[PDB]
């Protein structure tokens, strides 16, 4: 796998340092010569262009590279046309990082395989953890139904599993307890839940709720 | 670590061959540790210099072996190590893709995988098809099992500017022979001028599309060949030595061998020792530049020459910038070049110093050994035979140098050290 | 123009001080027409070769004409033409003020007038004083109306980088005397530190507030002697012809001279024909190298060789600027100091290439001669009485370009137009 | 013929790319150093220069071309300043891009053989087809008589020439047809618009 | 000692030509070219780099400097940044140069060893002058004493020390006399004060200004 960073921000440049984590050759491109030389460490190779010009993407031998990341968000017209030249080269997956709506709408029309938004995403997460103090991670595997990693409050200290009826009332099933920095995946009833310790439990979005307001 | 992998798989091919030729099987007579070591570096650095004598001391798999070395030297290293990763089905990487940039000295990777294809397929092209057009001249004199490998050896050796003959006169015996002075310079000449030259005339066939760099490959090579063809005929035209005792047809023919087999075939018509010293000294600056910069020719190539030349002259000119054929020429251009001449004339002049320590020779005969050993032309006045052990050891090491290019021997063993702080500046007089 | 003044006011020194040697009382034995055209071209170029040896073909009258032109010749034409301006009382005005900028190669044309001023206060103080010193050993020896006027004589051409000698034997008859190293070393190796320098030195007494070409100069020589001072004596120790039948304390003399001397003076303690070739080789690399960039000296200068060889060794080292003593260097700098370096190079195998044509002597007789003709160092191996009459002129033709500089004598005759327009960018391939 | 082009913009880059695809001997002048570099590849000849400066005017030989083409039309300063020089240096034929009616007027005066407003004719042009959307393309011979290049409607459509009376009723003259299908006619243009609503 | 001033400003470029002056080894850092180029003739070691870059830094060879001068008191962002690498970087004295009061509190937290604040240091001491025309120089050697260079008016003119009644009815001492370039260290009874001369003088802070308004 070949992967290809056009864009070395705050978004880019994460993604750069963690594939070349992983053993993974990346081709970072950057249209400034100091973003350049500050991945040069964490980059394969590290190019200076402009990828809104075709000649210049054609150079970097940009038709190798099966991924092609466009982590460019605050120039609309620079990530739009650099996506236009990529579809054009017959690029298999293009991946762009967008600003907002409207530029979502655009790079859906001209052919980017995956939109990306990182900060409304992780807006959207943050302040499901101010709305909710109990909170600490959430994945939502549909609009209904969610994996929430709760914290444990003063209530549910000395409190064992099956003291807790959380199977008949809510209908909902922990997966694992973070025991004091010691995972516990598929905890048996029963166990001690103590102070404060990760309460990873699923169930149905509404029904957590319900867990977290009565304890 | 791109120009590291290149110095240490150059290095390898050279203990490879040395094994391959000291076995019992691939020599008929004895032959030295030294003696193999230097015949098998001046194969795969493609030089042509010959302490013992092809024809003689190597049987038939021993001179299989010489075109094995000529044919992956020649080429280049990488060359060949992408064509086996592709036979193999492996995959190209990004980081295999940058060794071959590095190796062929492009400045980008847009396309160098295809250039591989391409370049190999017209190196075997060429050379299956001009050795059937020296078949026609050689099997009539040498039979089948020597008319045909003689003319493959050359055609192999013509192409890569390699400058190994099988005969014991290195075509010394076709000085007025017309099928073999066309043929032969017409490998070298296309072999040497550059894979990136070839490349753009094959898929451009009008002038005015080609690039600047190609332009001025054919143009510098027109011009450079035409002036040595006038300066090696008036001055050789009264010597008895050489195109003394010739017809005026075969002067115009050893004449035109001799302007163009310096740069970097190293072949000959005319015996070298012999000449003047007035063609010699020309002959020095000759082989001092090459051909093409991904080429199978070495020394400082005709595009640096130039380049250095047009600085100069318009600096001279009062001119603020290097214009040639209406394009600037950025400063980052005139640095490496600079570099490439500066490194290699001091390279060139240790040399000297350290053959002039060692050897017991004339001193125009050791300045002509190091300048077709660094250029890697091959070219004797009577020298290499004579050499002493030490003496070897010397012309192995600028072989070496001279063929994987100065500036790549050097990143090899420097450490790039990457610092963006800068100085206050200096005024110091450099009148 | 100011570089037109310099290059006509230089050949009309050598034009009217070939007359004042034509004379029959400046000789005592008839001279040729080219015999005195030499000998006047090797004085004001400061050079030091002789066709015929100064003592004995010229009376004291001929070497008053010598000491005139060694004078004239080794601090510049504009130097004295500056005084006879200011006896006479005319003013110096701006567009005088440029000649005066142009001769001494100076960038700014502040306090240039001034220079002069002390440059020449200096010059004449300095061989007055060092005539004394050697005044308590040449006159034992010479009677006092000849050992002061061959101390005059050696004082005025150690001083100015003349090598010019009265006696049969360049002092290679004061191998072993200190008086005679300690003094003429003092003198040459101060008159070719640079007129610069020597203002620098002199005003302030601390080497931290030295400009940067002070700097260089002052570490640049003191390197370069080392290193010459090691290499003659090393390669030299067991030589029979020279430096062999010697004691320690005479090797270390000779050793100490012969290194000193190729920059660029000219004199000798012992014979430059029966050196090894590998000290030849060293001295060629040396008196290529000159001293000072405002001196008395010539060649391609000290600080053009070290900023041409810190620029590149800064390129292979991955450094985006040239820096020494911690202080940046600009581009104007850089495409200078190479101007300078190419256009030599140049000039240099021409040189050469133009005496093997003509002459008929060995290879490094005549590479020796043309290095020394162009860096006006004036060291033989036996060639310049040998020379003919074509060879003759070349030299003279040498030794011209060789003090009055290759760029001045190319911006005399090279056209100054200037064009704002640019072009776009070609990319050519220097490997 | 040898032509200068004075500004590479959407305008003058068009006239060098075309008339260099018909073999012609183009000189490509621009201030900018990007638009020189991209236009290099199509122009015999790519200056990064000055125009309004003499010097840098005659360093280009600009007194061997007898078309002169100064596609500079939002600088009026630039635009007066270039076409005085050229007139100065005796060039036969001097065209140039206004911006408005006063750079036209300027102009005018300073002696352009030709000032050519390419926005403004093609604006008209294309508020004409808007107007009425049968037209594609049309050729105005005079004031009043253009050659239309109509688009035949539902109501032509299996309809002979002999059917239509476009000769005598209208006095309008078809001249061909591109198989909705392509017609091309002419008449006055008042007799057209009668074609056009009647079908 | 070794001196590193980062930043040639008025205050950096002053401590430069002065440690310079009294001979010690100073490296001048600056990110502006032409900064450098005035003071490198006044610096033992002058370098372009921007100092907020770890690897600018190091570069200069910063951990073989005792004290480090940050002057640079606009940029609070390069302020802050630069101290926040010196102190990772285990520098013994870090000298800052600050803005305004919040400028302050922030390289407080972040372990500046001591905090200047050169132009509100020096328009305090201004404006006592304004305030009070009769002193020229004072020194605080506390809240309450201070050792005050005034000048002598008309009244005290043809007056001797035992005739002033400084120390005993103000309980001052005066220290010494300045007298037209000539100075009187620790004058004995009597000396004549002149017209206008330096009358240095040492007590508690309310003591002077009863002396300066009585006599
Ligand atoms: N045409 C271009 N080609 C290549 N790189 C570009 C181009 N235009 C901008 N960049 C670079 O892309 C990087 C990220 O873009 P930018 O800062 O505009 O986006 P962003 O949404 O603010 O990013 P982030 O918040 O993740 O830093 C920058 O380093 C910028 O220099
Ligand atoms: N003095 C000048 N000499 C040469 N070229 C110039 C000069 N001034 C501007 N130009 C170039 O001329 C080109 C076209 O001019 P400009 O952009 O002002 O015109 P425009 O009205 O926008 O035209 P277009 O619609 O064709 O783009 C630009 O690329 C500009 O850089
Ligand atoms: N990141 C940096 N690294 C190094 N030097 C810097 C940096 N940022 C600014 N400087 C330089 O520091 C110097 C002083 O900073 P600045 O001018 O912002 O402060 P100031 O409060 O105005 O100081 P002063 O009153 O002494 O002039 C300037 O010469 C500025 O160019
Ligand atoms: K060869
Ligand atoms: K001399
Ligand atoms: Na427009």
């Amino acid at each position: 796998k070949q992967f290809a960073v056009i864009g070395l921000g705050r978004f880019g440049g994460s993604i750069c340092k963690e594939l070349h984590r992983m053993g993974h050759e990346v081709l970072a491109v950057d249209i400034n010569e100091e973003k350049v030389n500050a991945y040069a460490s964490y980059a394969t190779h590290a190019v200076i262009a402009n990828a809104t010009e075709e000649n210049e993407l054609l150079s970097l031998g940009i038709r190798n590279f099966e991924y092609v990341i466009v982590a460019i968000g605050a120039n609309i017209q620079a990530s739009t046309l650099t996506t236009l030249l990529l579809k054009e080269l017959d690029i298999p997956n293009i991946w762009v990082k967008a600003q907002n709506y409207y530029h979502h709408k655009v790079l859906e029309k001209i052919g980017a395989d995956r939109i990306i938004h990182p900060e409304k995403d992780m807006g959207v997460k943050i302040a499901q953890s101010l709305s909710d103090e109990n909170v600490l991670n959430y994945i939502d595997l549909s609009d209904e139904y969610s994996i929430v990693e709760l914290l444990a409050t003063r209530k549910l200290d000395s409190k064992s599993i099956i003291d807790l009826n959380v199977r008949a009332k809510y209908g909902c099933t922990i997966l694992a307890i973070k025991h004091h920095g010691d995972i516990c995946l598929s905890p048996a009833p029963e166990d001690i839940i103590r102070e404060q310790d990760c309460l990873v439990i699923m169930g149905h979005k509404k029904d957590i709720k319900r867990f977290e307001n009565e304890g | 670590t791109p120009p590291q992998v290149l110095a240490i798989g150059f290095f390898l091919t050279i203990i490879i061959g040395a094994v391959l030729l000291m076995l019992p099987i691939s020599t008929t007579k004895p032959l030295s540790w030294i003696d193999a070591l230097f015949t098998a570096a001046s194969a795969t650095t493609v030089t042509g210099l010959a302490v013992v004598d092809t024809g003689t001391q190597f049987t038939v798999f021993g001179q299989t072996v010489i075109m094995g070395l000529i044919q992956i030297g020649g080429l280049g290293f990488m060359t060949f190590a992408v064509l086996i990763v592709m036979i193999l089905g492996k995959k190209i990487g990004l980081k295999e893709r940058m060794l071959v940039q590095e190796a062929l000295n492009q400045p980008t990777i847009g396309g160098v995988i295809g250039l591989v294809k391409v370049l190999f397929l017209f190196s075997i092209s060429i050379e299956l098809i001009a050795a059937l057009i020296l078949s026609i001249r050689l099997v009539p004199q040498y039979g089948w099992s020597s008319g045909l490998f003689a003319s493959l050896f050359h055609a192999i050796s013509a192409f890569n500017n390699a400058g190994f003959s099988l005969w014991p006169d290195n075509l010394m015996s076709y000085v007025g022979d017309p099928t073999v002075n066309l043929v032969i310079t017409f490998l070298f000449i296309t072999g040497g001028i550059g894979f990136t030259v070839l490349f753009d005339v094959m898929k451009n066939r009008r002038f005015k599309t080609f690039s600047l760099h190609t332009k001025l490959m054919l143009t510098g090579t027109l011009m450079l060949n035409a002036i040595a063809m006038l300066t090696v005929f008036i001055l050789e035209y009264s010597n008895p030595g050489t195109l003394g005792h010739l017809h005026i047809v075969d002067k115009l023919w050893a004449s035109y061998f001799q302007a163009v087999t310096p740069r970097t075939a190293g072949f000959n018509s005319l015996d070298f020792g012999s000449m003047r010293e007035g063609t010699i000294v020309f002959t020095l600056l000759l082989m001092f530049i090459g051909a093409g910069s991904a080429s199978t020719a070495s020394g400082i190539k005709l595009t640096t020459f130039i380049v250095i030349l047009t600085s100069v002259i318009a600096y001279l000119r009062g001119k603020k910038e290097t214009v040639i054929f209406r394009r600037s020429i950025k400063y980052p251009i005139i640095i490496k070049a600079l570099a490439v001449s500066v490194t290699s004339l001091f390279i060139v002049f240790l040399g000297i110093f350290a053959l002039t320590i060692t050897e017991q020779a004339p001193f125009l005969q050791i300045v002509f050994e190091t300048f077709s050993a660094f250029g890697t032309v091959g070219l004797t006045m009577g020298l290499t035979p004579e050499l002493t052990t030490a003496g070897k050891c010397i012309i192995i090491v600028i072989m070496f140098i001279g063929r994987i290019g100065p500036l790549t021997f050097v990143f090899s063993f420097a450490k790039t050290e990457q610092s963006n702080i800068r100085y206050p500046d200096g005024e110091v007089f450099t009148g």
